């Protein structure tokens, strides 16, 4: 379940 | 045990920076580091979901983006003048030769570094902010242990690595003056209602991002 930061941010 | 700075490249931080400094007005400087912020506080419940006694915060952020705040870390030992000579010897740079003469007879340091290195090699980094405060922190130890040897080494770890963009904005956080054009107290107040007050009382960046961490919840509470 580890969030990728592209899909927030970048 | 696990980060969000641990997840986020140096270089977002470092291209939000960019358009900060590059926006004229006030409300636009807000706006890109909002964006920023807002955006690391959503990962950070993403990826600290189901857990504990959480302590991970903006702070390994905020630290590099008010360095001039900087506690934790003792003094890096470095100037200018020799962050000069690190590139021409690391660039193989003629000293008879036109970049040379512009580290040399040295709008900072940074911008001048940055001219030097955008048409160079590497066009995209690979280091997260978590990665670039370990290797501040190295470089800080070295200089209270005297090793200018073990200094270079951490250092060229973070240039080589690096995109031009990233090491103007890392040679400014080594420094500690980024040049923004948005004061300390307006980045506070845009972080959480609290903040500037937190800070007055306890000088204690990390204290604040991580008591502070939720907007919605206060000093008071």
């Amino acid at each position: 379940d580890v969030p990728q930061w592209e899909v927030f941010f970048k | 045990s696990q980060t969000v700075a641990s997840h986020v490249p140096f270089a977002d931080l470092c291209s939000t920076l960019e358009r900060i400094q590059k926006s004229k007005g006030r409300a636009e400087k807000i706006r890109h580091f909002r964006e920023f912020l807002d955006s690391w506080r959503k990962f950070h419940d993403a990826l600290h979901k189901n857990h504990k006694d959480v302590t991970d915060s903006f702070y390994p952020a905020m630290r590099l983006i008010l360095p001039q705040l900087e506690r934790e870390r003792m003094a890096y030992g470095i100037k200018e003048t020799m962050l000069a000579k690190l590139y021409i010897e690391l660039l193989n740079l003629p000293r008879d030769g036109k970049d040379a003469l512009k580290l040399l007879n040295y709008g900072d340091f940074a911008m001048i570094a940055y001219f030097v290195l955008k048409p160079r090699c590497l066009q995209k980094g690979s280091l997260t902010i978590q990665q670039v405060n370990d290797l501040l922190d190295s470089i800080a130890s070295n200089n209270s242990a005297k090793r200018k040897d073990l200094i270079k080494k951490s250092l060229l770890q973070l240039i080589t690595q690096s995109s031009a963009l990233e090491q103007k904005w890392l040679i400014r956080m080594i420094i500690k003056d980024l040049k923004l054009g948005v004061s300390q107290q307006t980045i506070f107040s845009v972080f959480h209602n609290d903040a500037a007050e937190l800070h007055n009382v306890t000088t204690d960046l990390e204290k604040v991002c991580r008591q502070l961490h939720d907007p919605s919840v206060g000093l008071s509470d």
